[PDB]
């Protein structure tokens, strides 16, 4: 792919998301979604191989079905209200269809399989962009339409997402599938807190994006896509393994790291509204995520797996490409707990 | 979520198309222009919760103009009663409804 | 009376198709220094009848490995769409006066593309299928070009009404106004109708009766295209009290255009497939877009925007 | 002139329909004659069904499809 | 010679004359010797309906005038 | 909610202008020039009241003005007007372009008489 | 109604002729280059669909804006054609 | 100007169709801006009456609003008549 | 009345049932063509002449032609008949319910009295409201034109890149 | 709401169900995807024309354009998959596992 074409497609994806986030018209929001998907498909199919083609095909099918459902919901809402402005939807059936379409776009359970499938199919940069941006946009739409969301359905989908992410991450071995299930669990947390405080939703989004960027960029730096491939990193650059370990600890919600702040704020907000059982179950279920994070950290940082012989040549040579904002994302993902009251600024 | 660039910069990207009581080409009015205008003027500036709680008469009038559910129900009831009456033969249509009348210019 | 009008529109078209076959044979003969059919009837005025009778009383060869549904539908669709495109044409009064007649013609042509694909896929033969695919590609490309040209021309008419076209051409000719568009329109109509130099398909499975259906559909399409071109670029003067003058003039212009079709077929060699494909996308399409821009800008810069009504 | 004629025709048709409704629905337990379905007292443009509900099928078809089917 | 092509062209012209002439004759016959009304717009359709109503014989082409009003 | 008030059929009766569209279109500019005041009053009433029931008297006045206008035309220029609207009626579109002679004669007649 | 009757008559006559001709003697007893043409045709057809409502758009009072938008659409169509030309999407080499 | 002149000369001998298309497009883009009749076209489009001219209630402070269609006040299409 | 629009809608649903039962790609394409023609008839009968002709032209001539063209250049059961029968039975049951009374037990509430009843007595003059609204895409709708053109150009680039291979 | 809207919504639901129930081919899935857009276009144009929403008449055209672009993208993906595997069967798309 030509660099000019690649940057044009990236800017088209970003422009589609910006159009979705700045448009007050349902037709314009749908147009932004269509543009985002259209420009996103080649980014997935950059490195051409049958696995990438299959991942792109599955992603296209899922996103097209979600877009059709979203347009149907828009039309149904227009039928009973005659309004195009994105506000509290005036029809429960249209609201349910919109919620299901946005859940399918985000990856919430039971619409989650395509997330690990595509993430394994595509490369690390494609997975990073996919997760981050393609979860950034529908969450903005949901935050705009929050006041009409059915709490029962939203919380059911959120809890299912958390459980499914935990169990999938427990069983998986591939780094990209682990990241996909982590994304599913964090989206579950965000959508669980969504019907109560969109500010907490945005805070969780920002923290999750920072941690995911840090983890994916560390994986790109180490050029590891499996557990055993990552197990050789300690013999070439042990600093990266330690940074990855602290990032994994933060993603598990362990205090006093940055990952504990979203869970803490969400628990507080949900327990303000006389909801105890849901926060308790959500907090207890994150232990599965922390378990597979710790299992991944054992193989890379806290132990020394056997190495190979060409690693000496690896030592002789030096990394050339420099990651952008990697130290900043590492610091922001582990040491911003004492700056929690900035959520008022985020408000 | 919603960065109101249109309101910040004074643009009109889609607010012209948002509602059907706005400026239409050749001043073509909508089907329910009056009802929508009344609902908007009732609900403006009081917030979503108060708009839903208070402008219920206006919203119901707008929805009735849009869908014509109650009017269709009333017409169907009248038609059903007329059909039942003419089945027994008690009621007979007038000449104009029967088809022998002079229309109006 | 409407059924009488429909029949008066339909049957003379088929008779004209048959005698157009006869006229094409005679004109080709006289251009090639031969004489053409002058034996079957007086000056050969029984050859279409003899050919029709033979093709009807000829044995068919329907393949065993063929979809009978498509094999029957394709000629029916082709003939129906060939006959349908005559109802909005004014001469001087259309049978069905439509506010948007041009879009109806475009839709009818686009549907008429389906006949080639269905006939190719009905034979269940690989080579006929490949030929049908190439024909479909050529037809859709020249459909794009025809649509852009027809959009460009009607910007000086004000609407999609052929009666309004006549009113516009009351004074002078759209061929005088926009002759490059006339050139490209004529060439694109040739390519769409698959006449020489664009008869790549004929340069097979159907025989006997069903073949005659396709032949009649193609010749009716040729006559309809010539009549449409005559109306669009060679508008005649219409007198409301004596409409027959316009009918005579329109028929003469249509005959002249069809005779020009036959003349070109006799005169010129055949294009290659890739050569004719490059002829459009690299020579006609850029000029068509430029002329579309020019014809959009011209009424605004000269304050000559046609009336909507 | 056409606006006045249209208003007069619409009012006459509405009055005829009201009289026929009063004649027919004279035995329903609770049925007000001429009752509106809107909370407002503002004039509402009559629907096509409100005008041609009780008339002949030929007139109904003419009123609903005459302009569409005329070519 | 080349004029032997004329009989076929003559037959083609005779065949192509029939549609337009027949359509014009039928339009004049079914409308009382006048061109068929072109109702391209709702205003024209309303005019036709008003003409039919004022004629009262259920024919829009039966025109009435000053002798009808007074 | 509420009962729709409708005028009775007795007050909805008025002498209609029983002329065809061709006749109306032939005498269109003159009709608009001569009966401008009642027509404008009725249109203003309709656009301000937004209710057909509130402007019946204006409609009756419009009908009366139209009838007076047509009677005045018939008293003086009945034959030129008849020729003009016969010429207009023939055209399917009822164009003014094809009757520039009958229109000229009618305009000469009305200018000299009225 | 008239158009429906005309279509029915045309279809009926075509079917009758086809069936008469069929039974009168029967008395008794992926190429990638070809695919890209279809996609390019579809995209240009969508552009044509956008460009169709031009005759009515010339009657508006915002003539400058309408002209700018029409020229913008045509320039984008030309740019798509030029991009395909330069990237060899119109080549029939093999 | 030698290089551009040579480029135009070569293009006019190798791709005359492309040269003609680009020239036509350039003229189409530029000419309407540098034309005096665009304002006339806009005025003609604005002068065409589609909707009914709903009258105004007289208040005694409308000197420029005519009281009759034939009154000298109000817009005049004399420019369109002589065009 | 004659319930012409209702009959057209029923035919539309039947064609959809067939093409969703999917006996084969070609037969499904033909059923989709039939359903598109029926929908164009529905919108034309309602009064959207330009939109109906636009759907006809675009959908059938360009969109379903390329589908068949791709299918024709590839050439690569009791379930279909069972699905078709089930769909026909469901549609007939819904039609019978709606005709007998207001079928409100569905997620929506439907009242059947007439598509002529649901119409309005308003009318325009010397212009088409649909045509003017669609032509307002240039006077108004400047943003829509820009975003749609950019989307089309990006789609051209996308289909160029994906089919490249490598 | 009248019965025409009911039939259009039922057609959309049937098309959606057909897409979600694959049989052998990916082409049939794309066909079912395009039927949903046809139903959406019909519903949108009926709603807009019924309420005389003049400025909304341009929405169905934009919807049709974007959905046709999506259809072209899907056809490109389908032909790439067919060139890779030999058939357009959805059974071959199983290299990636959940
Ligand atoms: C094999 C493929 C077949 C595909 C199609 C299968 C289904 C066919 C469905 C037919 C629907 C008919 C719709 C029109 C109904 C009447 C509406 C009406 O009055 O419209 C007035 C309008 C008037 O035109 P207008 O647009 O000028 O209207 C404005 C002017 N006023 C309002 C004054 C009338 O008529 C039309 O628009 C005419 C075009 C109709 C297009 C739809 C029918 C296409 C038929 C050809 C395709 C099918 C051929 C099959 C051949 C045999 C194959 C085996
Ligand atoms: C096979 C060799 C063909 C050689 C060329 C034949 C056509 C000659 C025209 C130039 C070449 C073709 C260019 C494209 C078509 C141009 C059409 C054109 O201009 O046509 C001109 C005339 C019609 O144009 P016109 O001059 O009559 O129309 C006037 C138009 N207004 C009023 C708007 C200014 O048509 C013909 O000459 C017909 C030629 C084909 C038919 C040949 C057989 C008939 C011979 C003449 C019979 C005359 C009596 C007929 C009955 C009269 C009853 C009252
Ligand atoms: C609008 C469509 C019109 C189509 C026709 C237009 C042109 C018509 C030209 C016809 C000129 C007359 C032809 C006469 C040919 C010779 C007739 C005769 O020789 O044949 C007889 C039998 O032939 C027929 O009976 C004559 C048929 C003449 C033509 C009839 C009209 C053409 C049919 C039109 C069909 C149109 C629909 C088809 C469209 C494709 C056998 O006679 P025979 O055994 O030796 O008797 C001994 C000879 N003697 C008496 C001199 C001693
Ligand atoms: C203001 C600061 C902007 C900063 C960001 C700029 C870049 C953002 C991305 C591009 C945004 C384009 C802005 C579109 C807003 C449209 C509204 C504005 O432009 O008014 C229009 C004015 O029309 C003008 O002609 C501008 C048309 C749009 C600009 C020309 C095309 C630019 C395309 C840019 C993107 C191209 C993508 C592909 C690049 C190759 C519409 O006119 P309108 O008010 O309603 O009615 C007529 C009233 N008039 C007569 C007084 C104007
Ligand atoms: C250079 C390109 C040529 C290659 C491609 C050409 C393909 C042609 C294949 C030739 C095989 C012949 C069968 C295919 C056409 C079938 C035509 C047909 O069905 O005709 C039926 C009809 C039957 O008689 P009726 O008219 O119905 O009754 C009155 C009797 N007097 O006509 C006949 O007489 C034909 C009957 C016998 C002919 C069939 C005998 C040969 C069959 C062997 C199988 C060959 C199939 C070919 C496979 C092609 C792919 C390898
Ligand atoms: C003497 C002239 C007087 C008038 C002069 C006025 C100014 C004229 C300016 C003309 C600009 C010059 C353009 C000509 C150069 C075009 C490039 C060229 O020469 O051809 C190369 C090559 C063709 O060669 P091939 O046969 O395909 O391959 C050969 C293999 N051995 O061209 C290309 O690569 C494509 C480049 C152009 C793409 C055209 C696509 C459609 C664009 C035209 C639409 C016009 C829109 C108008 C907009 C204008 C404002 C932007
Ligand atoms: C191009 C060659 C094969 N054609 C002919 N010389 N005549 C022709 N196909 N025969 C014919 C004549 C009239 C009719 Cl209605 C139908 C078919």
């Amino acid at each position: 792919m030509n660099p000019i074409i690649y940057t044009t497609l990236i800017m088209t994806v970003m422009s589609g998301t910006m159009l979705v986030m700045i448009s007050s018209h349902w037709l314009l929001i749908w147009i932004g979604f269509e543009m985002n998907l259209l420009a996103m498909i080649p980014v997935l199919m950059k490195n051409f191989n049958p696995r990438a083609t299959e991942a792109a095909t599955k992603y296209f099918l899922t996103q097209a079905t979600a877009s059709m459902m979203l347009m149907m919901a828009i039309i149904i809402n227009l039928l009973y209200s005659g309004q195009w402005t994105i506000t509290k939807m005036f029809n429960p059936v249209a609201m349910t269809m919109m919620t299901m379409a946005l859940a399918m776009k985000l990856g919430l359970s039971p619409f989650h399989f395509w997330v690990p499938e595509v993430t394994q199919g595509i490369s690390l940069q494609a997975g990073l962009l996919l997760l981050t941006w393609q979860k950034l946009a529908p969450l903005s739409v949901l935050c705009q339409i929050s006041q009409s969301i059915n709490p029962n359905l939203m919380l059911t989908m959120a809890m299912l997402s958390i459980l499914i992410g935990g169990w999938g991450g427990l069983n998986q071995t591939q780094l990209r599938k682990i990241m996909a299930y982590s994304s599913i669990a964090h989206m579950g947390w965000m959508t669980a807190v969504l019907p109560y405080n969109t500010t907490m939703t945005i805070l969780n989004l920002l923290i999750y994006i920072t941690m995911t960027l840090a983890m994916f960029m560390l994986l790109i730096h180490s050029s590891a896509t499996t557990t055993l491939s990552l197990s050789h990193t300690w013999n070439k650059m042990p600093v990266i393994t330690s940074l990855m370990m602290v990032t994994l600890l933060s993603m598990g919600g362990l205090p006093p790291l940055s990952g504990f702040m979203p869970k803490w704020m969400i628990i507080q907000e949900m327990t303000k509204n006389e909801s105890i059982i849901m926060p308790t179950l959500m907090a207890m279920t994150a232990l599965l995520n922390l378990y597979f994070y710790m299992r991944l950290a054992y193989s890379s940082s806290l132990t020394m797996f056997p190495s190979t012989n060409n690693m000496k040549m690896k030592w002789q040579f030096e990394h050339t490409k420099q990651m952008k904002l990697l130290p900043t994302m590492i610091v922001l993902s582990t040491l911003v707990l004492p700056m929690t009251p900035a959520l008022s600024s985020l408000n | 979520p919603f960065f109101d660039v249109q309101k910040r910069l004074g643009l009109d990207l889609d607010r012209w198309m948002t509602i059907q009581s706005a400026e239409q080409p050749h001043k073509i009015p909508g089907r329910c222009h009056a009802f929508e205008k009344e609902w908007i003027e009732c609900a403006h500036g009081i917030g979503g919760i108060r708009a839903e709680k208070e402008c219920k008469i206006e919203f119901d009038d707008f929805v009735e103009c849009l869908l014509r559910q109650k009017t269709m129900k009333r017409l169907s009831a009248i038609k059903r009663q007329r059909d039942k009456l003419i089945k027994e033969g008690k009621y007979t249509p007038p000449p104009h409804h029967l088809g022998k009348e002079d229309p109006r210019p | 009376m409407f059924m009488i009008n429909i029949l008066s529109l339909i049957i003379p078209i088929l008779l004209a198709v048959a005698f157009l076959t006869l006229v094409e044979r005679k004109v080709l003969g006289y251009m090639q220094l031969r004489k053409g059919p002058n034996v079957v009837g007086p000056y050969g005025l029984l050859q279409p009848i003899a050919d029709a009778l033979k093709l009807f009383t000829k044995e068919p060869l329907r393949p065993a490995t063929s979809s009978i549904s498509m094999f029957i539908i394709a000629p029916i669709l082709a003939l129906s769409l060939a006959l349908t495109m005559w109802v909005p044409l004014p001469m001087p009064y259309p049978l069905i006066n439509m506010n948007l007649g041009v879009l109806f013609m475009l839709a009818m042509s686009s549907l008429a593309v389906y006949s080639i694909l269905w006939s190719g896929w009905a034979s269940n033969s690989k080579y006929a299928l490949i030929g049908a695919l190439r024909a479909v590609a050529q037809t859709i490309s020249y459909e794009v070009t025809l649509a852009i040209i027809l959009l460009s021309v009607l910007l000086m008419n004000g609407s999609y009404t052929l009666s309004t076209l006549i009113t516009t051409q009351e004074h002078i000719w759209m061929i005088f106004t926009s002759w490059p568009l006339a050139m490209m329109w004529f060439i694109s109509t040739l390519a769409e109708t698959n006449r020489a130099p664009f008869d790549l398909t004929e340069g097979v499975e159907y025989a006997a009766g069903p073949f005659a259906m396709f032949f009649m559909a193609e010749y009716a399409n040729i006559i309809m295209m010539n009549a449409f071109t005559a109306i669009l670029f060679l508008g005649a003067s219409h007198d409301p009290h004596t409409p027959e003058l316009y009918t005579i003039n329109f028929v003469l212009k249509t005959l002249a255009l069809t005779i020009t079709f036959l003349w070109i077929r006799a005169s010129y060699p055949r294009f290659r497939y890739d050569q004719l494909m490059h002829l459009l996308w690299k020579s006609f399409l850029p000029l068509t877009l430029a002329l579309c821009m020019w014809h959009i800008s011209l009424p605004i810069m000269t304050a000559s925007i046609p009336p909507q009504s | 002139l056409f606006q006045a004629e249209k208003d007069r025709r619409v009012l006459q048709m509405l009055r005829e329909n009201l009289e026929e409704e009063a004649i027919i629905m004279k035995d329903v337990p609770d049925w007000k004659v001429g009752e509106s379905v809107f909370h407002t007292t503002r004039w509402v443009t009559p629907m096509m069904g409100e005008l041609y509900g009780l008339r002949t099928n030929e007139e109904i078809l003419s009123a609903t499809y005459g302009f569409i089917w005329y070519t | 010679m080349w004029f032997e092509i004329l009989p076929g062209i003559a037959v083609m012209a005779a065949c192509l004359f029939i549609p337009g002439m027949a359509t014009a004759h039928i339009h004049k016959f079914t409308n009382g010797g006048k061109e068929k009304r072109v109702a391209h717009f709702s205003y024209q359709w309303n005019l036709m309906e008003r003409d039919r109503c004022i004629s009262g014989v259920n024919r829009y082409h039966v025109t009435k005038g000053l002798e009808n009003i007074d | 909610p509420g009962i729709v008030e409708l005028p009775t059929l007795e007050d909805l009766k008025v002498q209609e202008v029983k002329v065809s569209s061709s006749v109306l279109k032939a005498a269109a500019h003159h009709y608009g020039a001569q009966c401008d005041k009642p027509n404008k009053e009725f249109m203003l009433c309709r656009w301000e009241e937004k209710d057909p029931r509130r402007c019946l008297e204006e409609g009756k006045l419009v009908n009366q003005c139209a009838l007076d206008f047509f009677r005045q035309i018939k008293r003086h220029c009945a034959e030129p007007f008849t020729e003009y609207w016969t010429c207009i009626d023939y055209s399917g579109l009822q164009l003014f372009r094809h009757c520039r002679k009958q229109q000229a004669k009618f305009d000469e007649c009305v200018l000299d008489k009225l | 109604m008239n158009i429906m009757l005309t279509l029915l008559t045309n279809v009926t006559l075509a079917s009758l002729l086809v069936l008469i001709a069929f039974w009168l003697p029967q008395l008794n007893a992926f190429s990638m280059k070809f695919f890209l043409v279809a996609i390019t045709f579809l995209l240009f057809d969508l552009e044509i669909a956008l460009l169709l409502p031009l005759p009515w758009a010339s009657q508006t009072n915002n003539l400058k804006t309408m002209l700018t938008m029409a020229l913008f659409l045509l320039i984008l169509l030309a740019a798509s054609l030029a991009y395909e030309w330069t990237q060899k999407g119109l080549e029939w080499a093999e | 100007a030698g290089r551009i002149a040579s480029f135009l000369k070569n293009a006019w001998a190798k791709e005359p169709v492309l040269v003609a298309s680009f020239a036509i497009g350039g003229l189409a883009i530029i000419l309407p801006s540098l034309s005096p009749y665009t304002n006339y076209a806009i005025r003609i489009n604005r002068a065409t009456p589609y909707n009914y001219p709903v009258p105004l209630r007289d208040d005694g402070n409308m000197p420029d609003v005519p009281s009759h269609p034939q009154d000298p006040q109000g817009p005049s299409l004399e420019w369109l008549k002589n065009l | 009345t004659m319930y012409i629009a209702f009959i057209l809608s029923t035919i539309f649903v039947i064609g959809f049932v067939g093409f969703s039962s999917k006996p084969s790609p070609i037969y499904g394409g033909l059923g989709l063509i039939v359903s598109g023609g029926v929908g164009c008839g529905i919108v034309l009968n309602f009064g959207g002449s330009f939109l109906g002709l636009m759907v006809f032209l675009i959908y059938l001539g360009g969109m379903l032609v390329v589908f068949g063209y791709t299918t024709a250049m590839a050439t690569e059961n009791k379930t279909v008949f069972g699905a078709f029968v089930s769909g026909l039975m469901m549609e007939f049951c819904m039609v019978y319910y709606a005709l007998k009374e207001e079928e409100v037990e569905i997620i929506f509430k439907f009242n059947g009295l007439g598509d002529w009843v649901i119409y309005d007595t308003g009318d325009s003059g010397f212009f088409s409201e649909e045509a003017m609204g669609i032509a307002a895409l240039y006077s108004y709708g400047t943003w829509l034109v820009i975003v749609t053109g950019w989307s089309l150009l990006i789609g051209v680039v996308v289909i160029m890149e994906i089919t490249r291979g490598n | 709401m009248p019965l025409v809207y009911m039939n259009i919504i039922m057609a959309f639901a049937i098309a959606l169900a057909g897409l979600l129930m694959y049989r052998s081919h990916l082409m049939s899935s794309l066909l079912c995807l395009e039927g949903m857009m046809l139903s959406l276009f019909i519903m949108s144009t009926l709603i807009i024309l019924n309420t005389h929403f003049t400025l909304a008449n341009m929405m169905p055209i934009i919807l049709l354009v974007f959905a046709a672009c999506e259809a072209a993208l899907g056809l490109s993906l389908l032909v790439m998959v067919s060139n890779t595997y030999g058939t357009d069967y959805v059974q071959n798309l199983n290299l990636l596992q959940c």
